[PDB]
């Protein structure tokens, strides 16, 4: 399911990054189901952020994120993030934690990391979160349980 | 049935909560090191903004779980549009009581961070603003304990008026 | 006087139910029914509270000087975006479980001042909703056994 994971991540950034005015196209050269998995995880990503939204660019700020640092501040605190387990409310987190470090990158003119977060997303997804969510019944169950 | 599914919720919630308290507390002592090097401050932080995100993942998780089985339940014809309803919006209120606490856990946090950083002084200073965060999470904690088991009441005496 | 009265109650019996007497520390049946209606919730409601989250008054965080607080913080924070009879009992068995441990702990010079801060908060800040909601005699309709 990898090719289908990264237009998952490609999709979702896209989206967070033009909600802030910004556009995916500037920074990368990058059916049915597809349209319906990218669609709830969009809908989850702003309903986890309705209520996080300054406070939660407080986080990305408190990281200082630049160039040199923001795969170790990415993956660290991913790793924290999944240190115990996986569901799909942390799952929700993690994208929206990488759309926040994105949107972050483009507001300090750090425009580069957006499609280097991207990759580290996608392969996080599908080396460490692809077992657990192809067990728990594949995306269709993200789509089922959010609605 | 109903009940159990708007009682689980809250527990959980609440149960995210007090657990992220616990998890701040005790960043914000191992923060007071006097030999910390930086190379742990920069862990403390991330740490810190794994445990926010995990718990409001969590949290999450669990408002999400029981809509379906409210749903589950309207189907199933075990609820009525309007006790659905009812519990919809106690699922709401639980989501918004429970990501407020988390926010304001945080904001507490990095106040601490920053007294503990700028507002220097002896340990006494010092040590006060950090028994001042345990106090201060504490209270946010068993807040939240008490509206989940308040709302969850008022839930059930609701239904029963309907 | 009704809501110190039913503070005095509640706070009585609670204390009875944890082996002390308020009397070491210190219409008519229209009373009586909110008394004891509200005495039940607050069973109900530590039945609740244990079987979730087990023990209340040990993770009570109280000393003589820092007892306001512990009151304030913790009943802002309940009702920081709205009131419900439900967090109205999560008050009222929050500061049965402050008294206990208050005395738990041989602060029992703090009874009392707790006993006055409810009525006062009662009083001030959720008399408004109270009345609005059909006064304490609904609330015996809708909780009373």
């Amino acid at each position: 399911m990898s090719q289908s994971n990264r237009e998952l991540v490609v999709d979702f950034l896209s989206y967070k990054l033009s909600q802030k005015g910004y556009s995916w196209s500037q920074f990368s050269d990058v059916g049915t189901e597809s349209e319906a998995v990218k669609q709830a995880l969009r809908e989850a990503g702003d309903e986890f952020e309705l209520r996080y939204r300054r406070a939660f660019s407080d986080l990305t700020s408190q990281l200082h994120i630049t160039p040199g640092t923001a795969y170790q501040s990415f993956e660290q605190v991913v790793n924290e993030l999944f240190r115990d387990g996986v569901n799909w409310g942390r799952i929700v987190a993690f994208f929206s934690f990488g759309g926040a470090l994105c949107v972050e990158s483009v507001d300090k003119e750090m425009q580069v990391l957006v499609s280097r977060i991207a990759a580290w997303m996608a392969t996080y997804l599908n080396d460490h979160l692809e077992p657990w969510i192809q067990e728990n019944g594949g995306w269709d169950t993200f789509v089922e349980l959010y609605g | 049935d109903a009940k159990k599914v708007a009682k689980k919720a809250a527990d959980q919630a609440a149960n995210r909560i007090r657990e992220l308290a616990q998890v701040l507390v005790e960043l914000l002592k191992e923060a007071l090191k006097l030999d910390l090097t930086q190379e742990m401050r920069k862990k403390l932080i991330e740490r810190y903004a794994a445990a926010i995100i995990r718990a409001i993942g969590d949290i999450n998780n669990a408002i999400y779980q029981a809509k379906q089985e409210a749903e589950k339940l309207k189907k199933a014809g075990l609820v009525d549009s309007d006790q659905l309803d009812a519990l919809l919006r106690a699922l709401d209120e639980l989501q918004k009581v429970a990501s407020k606490a988390a926010n304001q856990l945080g904001r507490l946090f990095e106040e601490a961070l920053k007294r503990l950083d700028k507002d220097n002084g002896g340990e006494e200073e010092k040590d006060r603003t950090a028994k001042w965060f345990e106090f201060e999470a504490r209270a946010i904690a068993i807040a939240l304990t008490l509206a989940a088991i308040g709302d969850v009441f008022d839930l059930e005496k609701e239904w029963r008026k309907l």
